[PDB]
């Protein structure tokens, strides 16, 4: 067998290790990114929704970069915190050093370097964290991103990993939006598809995340909703699914 | 499992009972099934529904029968089993838990099963081989369907490979109303909600459901059952065991 | 057990554990590339579209420098940093020495960067190899392709990835001097060697052509599918 | 040398359409079977003696069996009870004193013992159940493409019969021994089935689960029958199938019953390279896993053609697919090419249950022309037990 | 050791083997001895007091052992004068009393195969070498 | 916790046909011996119905299932599964209940723990401050006792001392009691036992706490 | 919703769209099945005859005079003489499997004719000994010795020239020349063990010896010398030596030795212990007689079966060099059509590592190739066609693209 280290090459050229840390993001969280102009979001959800936990973050699975960045995070906790150290502080030096916002891709291609760097020297076990990227630029505006473990990377307009990661992305091209896919739409899929990918049904306003990237007078607003607007937000789509019932 | 009963009767009853169809169409006649699947779906209930209605030969081949400490002893029980069910022809052989015998064929050595494997190995000339076989068809069933070799499980040997998923809501619901017909229920008794009480619930945990609420009147010296009987026999039936442990459950976020 | 280490010779003189990585590249899609009188042109097949994602940060063949390109194969993760130690490198070259990098040079680097990683254990070599072409010689072109190992290699024409054998082998028989007489039948050229697609959908191709002191020129999916379109049309023939 | 005991096979006819012509010649088969039948039973009723009687009164009945082990004087000998005494028995008059050898099985007179016959063909029956009798159905036109390797095993175990000149002109001995090995499904019991329908010798066929026993002298005892057997009927050919099961890779076993395995396979190895060297028996093993045989056993010298059956190529299959719809009635519009340039690994045997299951699906709507959409449905219902392992987006 | 199958023969002649150690007493001149190459794969019950006891150890030869079983080996063959037997047991590490014989005997073998009488100091060394089956060759990287 | 007890006292209150088989009794070597076992276990239990099979210590030959990749794995989830066949298989055997102990109950294959093959899954806690009381009494209610001795006091401390270690509290102040040749148990005694059954930990460590 | 087929739509799918002779193919084809069942059952029993001799040499009227006057008589063996008053003997006999009595002579036979431990013949009813018997020769192990010499000689046994004079000078000069290790006082080894990789050249090594031997040899199977009866084995070892003996210069081969001469292990709950007390009486008689033993896995064998008071010396057949390579490849060709130029050096070298059993492989796949298509010539292009399939094609992978790196 050829998975004892990370920089072992199987007979048929697979890296197992690498590959052992790709498919363990399957026990990670549930965060997908929906289609949208003028906006963006991504759509996290709270396995430990136990009662006695004490809430003080609110952002536990949403994380912001830049003044223009916000990524999710799916893995291990740990490699996820230095993960997201290193985001920030590689965001904060392009800041530094040209006077100008990181445009998005090469703040992804910053993490995807250190990633891989880690499966190709031994000693270091790869970083088993896949993780969503937002944002806003001058050069291509609204973004997606998706990391993956073997520091491979790729632009997206609709996708999900973790828990139920397929059932995700095959019902987000069930209802796959091109153009039109206005900010509340946006909403209305996550909610729609997390209703379905997360086991417990009724979708409880505590035990769902959505955070959103709007271009507001040349801010770049990030925003965390609250408990309010997401309650009010699963309580339109409890409506829509009731007149969804009218066929039988 | 309407669905899967009549994709197991296109192996079993109309090869054996019509044969003309498939002379006249021009293709080979199925040969075996596997009902793989989660347990308590109905891979062995199905093949007592089939043993109570087909006119042949069934013949049950179930677990570790075949294996035994005598080398070339399960093989040569493998032969007359086959023997014996062609000039009983047509027969079925039914041979459960497949795993005993069927798992993948291990790299020889101090460490490796080689006499299981070897009765596996005249198995799977007796059922794809140099002499063809008439009339003799198998319905083994398995719950790993991964641990099964791929010399097992190629066609020509198990033709259909019929999957028992966890029955749903009108799935379950039947289930609540086939253990229950001999049940004296009350009325007001919705056995929809308790069946919607009970997501992926196996198929023989409905029926133990079934029966902690009839056990739930015994221990009260009565004969019907409530609905608060269902409910409160649901949590029992259908128990989850946690993590109970948040530093190994937040392992991962 | 003469496969678990790098740095281990086998009984026949064999690292076996370097001519793994040369599996990484087998599984690649099928990239190929072939030197004109005037124009360079690469190619790709198997693009591979997932039909959800933009295919901007898809891209596979990437400039260097200014005057040479490289399309690679097998894993990107190390596509990526070797893409960016290359371009660092003939920008630094670029510093050091007035003259900019030859296509030879650049290769020359990319192959010892690859065997200092190959040479040494705990550093797994990386996985790909690269189709080195470019213009930047001036006057004279030349393609080239790197290994994993650690090896680099000049040829008129060749083809990495998956289906490296078929597309090489038919690219012997049509790859002559009348055929790269032309410009456009260079490019041509291109068209029908990764016309033996996996598929052969005739839409997943994307043909970057370089020139004379030109600029890189990725060919959108207009030009490419009228050069496709053109080609059946000259394939035609044969009825 | 009793001769080739080749199986009996009747002449086939080969209009497969059921048309006029094919009754013609089944009935002219029906009539030369009918014909035969006629002479015989004719010639047993038309049928309507102090020598061999006054023998068969001095052997009487029973008869035991048993083994020669020394020929004493021209008239006495000695021969092992079938239970494992022995006794100083005579050698009667009729009894032929040159077949009378040492170890072989001898009459014995009941009451009082005395050599009165000799039992040649003595085969185990588990040996002689191993020949075969009647002849499989499958030709070699049975068979899409493999071209390259229908003419591998067809030059070691055919040709060396029809033409021995080409072999002997040259100087080769021919190659006497191959082995078919590739994934599951590929064609090789196929292979074996369609050789024993065209050779003109004896096959004997065996999983290599049949020479394997539980008594402790049995086991390389059967397979040294097998062999005997084998050269004594002329050129003769021996499928192993599965020989995975005894040609396991060897190993110090600390367990008795593996002991013999390796034992069996240390007599397989001298049955096919020893001190004396095979006859003109031709051997074909086959096997899924070639990587775990022993050395030994797939050395060159004992298996001479490692003959590979790698899953069926685009034109393979596409070739596989029209044997296995010969005999359909496709719809004008089934263009089988949809299905064969899936880059899925399509097996000859998934080649075939992708028929059956496309014609049930047409019983499911009530025909018995099946269409495209027939096809592209069975391959889903059936291409199951393989799922879709494959590394993740990792190369481009 | 112990283990109705076909070893219930020689179990009761070990049995009636223990059963006469353990009838006659000391000091009687019935004195045993016993030789196995492996006790590992001994019934204990032999190794019991009033039975065989008293377990004698043989070990591997050491240097010195080595050099003097070579040397009685090679009395009755014309061997040279000047032969470390010293040297010899350098350079044989574990090894048997069998194989201190065999080298000798190869020794004089290939003195044969030598057309010599008297064997010289690199017989014994190829003799050495070709007990353990090992063919010499004069590697060019040594040098 | 009175696992084994309980079965116990089944077996002494049964019209039926006990037979006791422990898990480690299964895992017997060559090959097709151990399902054998099962198999006629089962079997035994068929022709003298109504009969109940007690398997103890399950655990042992009852371990969740996985890729084996030996013989040695692939003879005891073959005995499982011979397990799983024969209490509810094909061939449903009427009259045969059967009882299952483990200590573990998480390591049990989910086959195993079916509504159709074990259908109660009664758990045996550790006895609390009021079942403590029981098994002490009944206990004692053999052993001779003096006056003094007032069962309360150690039934009150917080101990979580099991059932088992409630009977070794009992007989080994007994024992105590006989070595000094006294025939009457004292309540020092008792207090001396009390104290050598609950000072478990002993060695520890001292640096895992 | 898979509607079932029901009888009516049976009967359609049957009848509708049937061609008209359908029916009538298939009884025909029915009938022939039928027919040829009874016809090969009319005649199936073929005769089997019991070996009877020609009616000319038949005494029929004597036969029956020897079946009522001559008895049958039990072989036994006569284990003990009791000699009660040197008068009465009261013999003791060992009728094999039956038992062991205490009896005495017919009158037809004298007491001093009957030797302790000498074959006898005892009548069934009063087992009296009525008449002497020759000393017991195993029909098996009689045919284990080889009478016909075989015609491999040592010029076919190329590269292994040093393995070939050290195992000469073991099994052919101490017994042609018995002088020279006199001279020395050298105590001739009396046992080699052959041992290789598979093809090396162990066995053709000993037909070589075999061919040119002056000598008994004998060929032991392995496969006989473990029957299914409990000490056959160790009998039938036992009684191979003593015929071994009692002839003059006799050589013995254990081909295969590994069948029996595994690593002993206790498994008395079992047959295995059967063969390894084989192994034991085998070892026990080896430790003028010499004993050959070749097996491909070495390590297999008992340690004790290994040291040198049994098998004296070791040779080992490792893989032919280069100059043996193109030897073993001129010994194959020197009866093949090939053309007077071939470079069996070239050949040679792209066989690295191969054993001459491959080489035989490559120079029969050479013709092959000449063969399919229509050369009588094989000339050096099918030399190198037949290494690429023979060595190349199973040797290892080494592939163009992985095999850029070796220039
Ligand atoms: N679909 C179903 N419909 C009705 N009853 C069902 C169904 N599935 C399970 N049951 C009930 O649950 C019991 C579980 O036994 P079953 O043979 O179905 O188990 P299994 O897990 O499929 O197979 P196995 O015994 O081979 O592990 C059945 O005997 C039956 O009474
Ligand atoms: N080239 C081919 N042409 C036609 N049919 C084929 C071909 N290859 C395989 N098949 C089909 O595959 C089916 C499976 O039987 P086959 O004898 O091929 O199995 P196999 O490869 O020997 O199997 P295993 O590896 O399990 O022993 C056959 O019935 C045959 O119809
Ligand atoms: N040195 C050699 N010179 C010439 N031919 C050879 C040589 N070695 C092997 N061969 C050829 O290869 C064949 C291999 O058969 P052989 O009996 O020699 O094998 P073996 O080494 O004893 O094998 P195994 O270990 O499997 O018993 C021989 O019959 C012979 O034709
Ligand atoms: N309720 C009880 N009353 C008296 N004794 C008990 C009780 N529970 C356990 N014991 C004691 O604990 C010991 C262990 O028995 P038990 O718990 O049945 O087996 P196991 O430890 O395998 O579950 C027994 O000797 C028994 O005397
Ligand atoms: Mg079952
Ligand atoms: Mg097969
Ligand atoms: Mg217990
Ligand atoms: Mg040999």
């Amino acid at each position: 067998r050829y998975d004892s280290r990370t920089t072992i090459f199987s007979p048929e050229g697979r890296l197992y290790q690498v590959e052992y840390a790709m498919e363990a993001i399957g026990h990670a969280g549930t965060c997908l990114g929906i289609l949208a102009n003028d906006g963006v979001l991504l759509a996290a959800e709270r396995r430990n929704i136990h009662k006695l936990l004490d809430e003080v973050f609110f952002s536990e699975k949403i994380y912001k970069l830049n003044e223009d960045m916000a990524c999710s995070v799916a893995g291990i906790t740990s490699d996820a915190n230095v993960l997201t150290n290193e985001l920030r502080l590689i965001a904060q030096r392009y800041l530094l050093q040209y006077q100008e916002p990181i445009p998005c891709e090469q703040l992804v291609t910053a993490l995807c370097d250190i990633k891989q760097a880690y499966t190709q020297f031994g000693g270091k076990r790869p970083f088993g964290v896949s993780l969503l990227y937002i944002g806003w630029d001058k050069h291509y505006g609204f973004q997606l991103y998706q990391s993956d473990p073997s520091g491979n990377y790729g632009g997206w307009k609709a996708t999900c990993i973790g828990n139920n990661s397929a059932a995700a992305v095959s019902m987000l091209k069930q209802d796959y939006k091109e153009g039109e896919m206005t900010l509340k739409s946006a909403l209305a899929l996550a909610i729609k598809v997390l209703n379905k990918t997360m086991d417990v049904s009724k979708l409880s306003a505590e035990k769902v995340e959505i955070a959103t990237l709007t271009r507001e007078n040349g801010k770049t607003v990030i925003r965390v909703l609250k408990q309010k607007e997401v309650e009010q937000l699963i309580k339109k789509h409890e409506e829509e699914e009731a007149k969804a019932e009218r066929e039988k | 499992l309407d669905k899967q009963i009549k994709e197991i009767k296109e192996v079993i009853e109309l090869p054996v009972k019509h044969p003309e169809l498939f002379e006249a169409l021009g293709i080979a006649q199925p040969k075996g099934v596997l009902l793989y699947g989660p347990p308590g779906t109905g891979k062995t209930l199905l093949a007592r529904a089939v043993a109570h209605h087909t006119d042949c030969t069934f013949i049950r081949v179930s677990g570790s029968e075949l294996v035994q400490k005598f080398i070339g002893e399960g093989a040569r029980m493998v032969r007359e089993l086959f023997v014996m069910a062609r000039e009983h022809a047509p027969s079925i052989i039914f041979m459960d838990e497949i795993d005993s015998i069927g798992s993948s064929r291990l790299e020889g050595g101090s460490g490796g099963d080689s006499e299981v494997q070897r009765t596996m190995l005249e198995l799977l000339n007796q059922l794809d081989g140099f002499e063809a076989t008439k009339n003799i068809k198998v319905i083994m069933a398995t719950n790993r369907i991964d641990i099964l070799d791929s010399a097992l499980l190629r066609p020509g040997r198990i033709d259909r490979k019929i999957e028992f998923p966890p029955p749903n809501e009108e799935a379950r619901l039947d289930i609540l109303k086939i253990h229950s017909r001999k049940m004296n229920l009350t009325r007001g008794i919705n056995l929809r909600k308790i069946a919607e009480l009970m997501p992926g619930a196996s198929g023989a945990e409905v029926k133990g459901v079934c029966t902690e609420a009839g056990m739930y009147a015994l221990r009260e010296r009565r004969v019907h059952v409530t609905q608060e009987d269902f409910e409160m026999a649901v949590a029992k039936v259908m128990q989850k065991d946690s993590e109970k442990n948040m530093s190994i459950k937040k392992l991962w976020k | 057990s003469y496969d678990r280490a790098i740095t281990v010779f086998s009984p026949d003189g064999h690292l076996f554990q370097v001519e793994y990585a040369q599996e990484a590249v087998k599984k690649g899609s099928t990239a190929v590339g072939v030197r004109g009188r005037d124009i360079v042109v690469l190619g790709v097949e198997k693009k591979s579209v997932a039909k959800l994602q933009d295919e901007r940060t898809v891209r596979k063949i990437c400039a260097l420098d200014d005057n040479v390109c490289m399309a690679f194969a097998g894993l990107t993760a190390d596509a990526r940093i070797v893409i960016n130690r290359a371009r660092v490198e003939c920008q630094s070259h670029r510093l050091t020495v007035e003259d900019p990098v030859t296509v030879e040079y650049i290769t020359r680097y990319i192959a010892s960067l690859k065997q200092r990683y190959t040479q040494s254990n705990g550093r797994r070599p990386f996985g790909i190899s690269a189709l080195i072409v470019g213009f930047d010689f001036d006057g004279t072109p030349r393609l080239y392709q790197t290994d994993p190992s650690g090896t680099y290699h000049a040829w008129k024409a060749n083809a990495i990835g998956r289906g490296a054998k078929s597309v090489r082998e038919f690219l012997e028989k049509n790859y002559t001097d009348e055929a790269i007489e032309t410009d456009d039948l260079t490019i041509k050229l291109v068209i029908k060697a990764l016309l033996e697609v996996v598929q052969s959908g005739g839409k997943n191709i994307e043909l970057a052509v370089m020139r004379r002191d030109q600029s890189l020129k990725i060919l959108n999916p207009e030009e490419i599918e009228k050069y496709v379109a053109e080609i059946e049309k000259e394939k035609e023939e044969n009825e | 040398t009793k001769g080739p005991d080749a199986a009996s096979k009747l002449p086939l006819v080969t209009p497969h359409t059921q048309c006029r012509l094919k009754l013609l010649k089944l009935e002219r088969i029906k009539d030369y079977l009918l014909m035969e039948e006629e002479f015989i039973r004719n010639q047993e009723q038309m049928k309507p003696e102090e020598e061999r009687s006054k023998v068969d009164d001095l052997r009487g009945t029973p008869m035991s069996v048993g083994t020669l082990e020394e020929i004493i004087d021209d008239n006495h000998a000695i021969v092992s009870t079938s239970v494992g005494s022995e006794h100083y028995v005579s050698i009667l008059s009729f009894v032929d004193k040159d077949l009378l050898e040492p170890g072989c099985s001898v009459l014995l007179n009941h009451k009082v013992h005395a050599v009165i016959g000799v039992l040649m063909d003595d085969t185990d029956p588990l040996v002689t159940v191993m020949k075969v009798e009647k002849a499989p159905q499958e030709t070699y036109a049975d068979i899409g493409g493999l071209d390259n390797q229908i003419q591998e095993i067809k030059e070691s175990v055919e040709l060396p019969l029809t033409h021995p000149e080409y072999y002997e002109e040259m100087g080769i001995k021919p190659p006497k021994g191959v082995i078919l090995y590739g994934p599951p499904g590929t064609g090789k019991t196929l292979l074996a089935k369609a050789v024993a329908n065209q050779t003109s010798a004896t096959f004997l066929r065996v999983v290599g689960s049949e020479l394997i026993q539980k008594y402790l002298g049995d086991g390389p005892k059967l397979v040294r029958e097998l062999f005997r057997v084998a050269e004594e009927h002329a050129p003769s050919i021996v499928f192993i199938d599965e020989i995975d099961a005894i040609g396991t890779k060897r190993y110090d076993s600390n367990s008795g019953g593996e002991r013999e395995i390796q034992r069996t396979m240390l007599e397989l190895l001298n049955q096919l390279d020893g001190f004396d060297s095979r006859g003109d028996v031709k051997v074909i093993m086959a096997t899924n896993r070639i990587e775990t045989l022993d050395p030994a056993l797939i050395r060159p010298g004992r298996i001479d053609r490692k003959i590979e059956f790698p899953l069926p190529d685009e034109k393979t299959k596409k070739r596989i697919f029209q044997i296995h719809t010969s005999r359909m009635t496709l719809a004008d519009d089934v263009t089988l090419d949809d299905l064969i340039m899936a880059k899925d690994d399509l097996s000859g045997a998934d080649i075939k249950a992708i028929c059956t299951e496309a014609g049930l699906m047409a019983l499911r709507e009530r025909r018995m022309k099946v269409t495209n959409e027939d096809f592209k449905k069975s391959k889903e219902n059936v291409l199951y037990k393989k799922q879709e392992g494959t590394p993740e987006g990792l190369y481009l | 050791k112990r283990f109705k199958a076909g070893d219930r023969e020689v179990q009761r002649t070990m049995l009636e083997l223990l059963n006469q150690l353990d009838g006659f007493q000391p000091n009687t001149q019935v004195k045993v001895i016993a030789a196995t190459n492996r006790v590992d794969i001994l019934d204990p019950a032999l190794l019991r007091s009033g039975r065989l006891d008293r377990k004698i150890e043989f070990p591997m030869p050491n240097e010195e052992a080595r050099a003097r079983i070579m040397q009685i080996h090679s009395r009755k063959m014309n061997v040279s004068p000047d032969v470390n037997y010293e040297e010899l047991a350098r350079c044989t590490d574990d090894f048997n009393g069998a194989q201190c014989k065999a080298v000798c005997v190869e020794a004089g073998m290939i003195a044969l195969r030598r057309g010599a009488t008297e064997l010289t100091h690199e017989d014994y060394m190829e003799g050495i070498l070709e007990v353990q089956a090992k063919k010499k060759a004069n590697l060019q990287y040594y040098a | 916790c009175g696992k084994t007890m309980l079965a116990k006292a089944v077996a002494h209150h049964t019209t039926a046909a006990f037979i006791r088989v422990v898990g480690s009794e299964f895992v017997q070597k060559y090959l097709g011996e151990g399902p054998r076992m099962v198999r006629d276990v089962f079997r035994l239990a068929k022709e003298n119905a109504p009969a109940i099979i007690f398997i103890d210590e399950i655990d042992a030959i009852a371990t969740k299932r996985f890729d084996a990749q030996t013989g040695a794995d692939r003879e005891v989830q073959r005995i499982l599964l011979e397990l799983l066949n024969q209490m509810d298989g094909f061939d449903q055997n009427v009259n045969v209940k059967v009882i299952m102990a483990t200590n573990r109950a998480d390591t049990l294959d989910p086959a195993l723990l079916r509504p159709g093959r074990l259908d109660r899954k009664i758990e045996f806690p550790l006895p609390d401050r009021r079942q403590k009381r029981l098994i002490f009494s009944t206990i004692t209610s053999k052993m001779n006792l003096s006056e003094e001795v007032d069962l309360e006091d150690y039934v009150a401390r917080p101990d979580k001392i099991s059932g088992a270690d409630i009977n070794s509290i009992c007989q080994e102040s007994g024992m105590l009691a006989v070595r000094e040749n006294r025939y009457i148990v004292l309540a020092k005694d008792f207090e001396k036992a009390y104290k050598t059954v609950i000072k478990k930990d002993e060695q520890e460590h001292e640096f895992y706490k | 919703p898979i509607r079932a087929l029901d009888e009516g739509d049976i009967a359609l799918l049957k009848t509708y769209g049937q061609s008209t002779y359908s029916r009538q193919i298939k009884q025909v084809e029915d009938d022939i099945q039928q027919l040829l069942k009874k016809i090969n059952e009319l005649t199936g029993i073929k005769e089997s005859d019991t070996g009877l001799a020609p009616p000319a040499l038949w005494d029929l009227a004597a036969d029956k005079q020897t079946l009522q006057s001559e008895q049958p008589l039990q072989v036994a063996r006569c284990t003990k003489i009791i000699n009660a008053d040197s008068e009465d003997p009261k013999y003791i006999i060992n009728v094999k499997q039956f038992a062991k009595f205490v009896v005495d002579l017919s009158d037809q036979v004298a007491p001093t004719d009957i030797e302790e431990g000498m074959r006898v013949g005892v009548d069934r009813n009063k087992y009296q000994i009525h008449i002497p018997l020759p000393p017991k020769i195993d029909p098996t192990v009689t045919m284990m010795q080889v009478e016909e010499k075989p015609d491999v000689t040592y010029s076919d046994v190329g590269g292994c020239k040093e393995q070939i004079e050290k195992l000469r000078e073991v099994v052919e000069t101490p017994l042609l020349h018995p002088e020279r290790f006199v001279n020395l006082g050298i105590e001739p080894p009396k046992g080699v063990l052959l041992f290789g990789p598979p093809g090396t050249g162990k066995t053709l090594c000993a037909r070589a010896v075999a061919n040119r031997t002056d000598a008994c040899f004998i060929r032991v199977i392995g496969s006989e010398l473990v029957q299914k009866y409990v000490g056959e084995g160790a009998r039938m070892v036992r009684e191979l030596f003593e015929m071994a003996r009692t002839k003059k210069a006799c050589l013995i081969f254990f081909d295969e030795i590994d069948a029996i001469g595994g690593a002993r292990f206790d498994d008395g709950a079992g047959g295995d212990n059967e063969v390894q007390r084989t192994m034991l009486e085998l070892i026990n008689q080896l430790d003028n007689i010499k004993v050959l033993m070749a097996t491909n896995r070495p390590d297999t064998l008992d340690p004790a079966l290994m040291r040198p008071g049994r098998l004296d010396r070791k040779i080992e057949f490792s893989l032919p060099d280069l100059e043996g390579r193109t030897h073993i490849f001129k010994i194959h060709a020197r009866s093949m059509s090939v053309e007077r130029d071939i470079r069996f050096e070239l050949l040679a070298r792209l066989c690295p590592n191969s054993t001459g059993a491959e080489i035989r492989s490559v120079c029969t796949e050479a013709g092959m190739f000449a063969i399919r298509a229509r050369r009588k010539i094989a000339t050096e292009k099918d030399f190198l066609e037949a290494v690429n399939k023979v060595i190349k094609s199973y040797a290892k992978f080494s592939a163009t693209p992985r095999y850029m790196t070796y220039n």
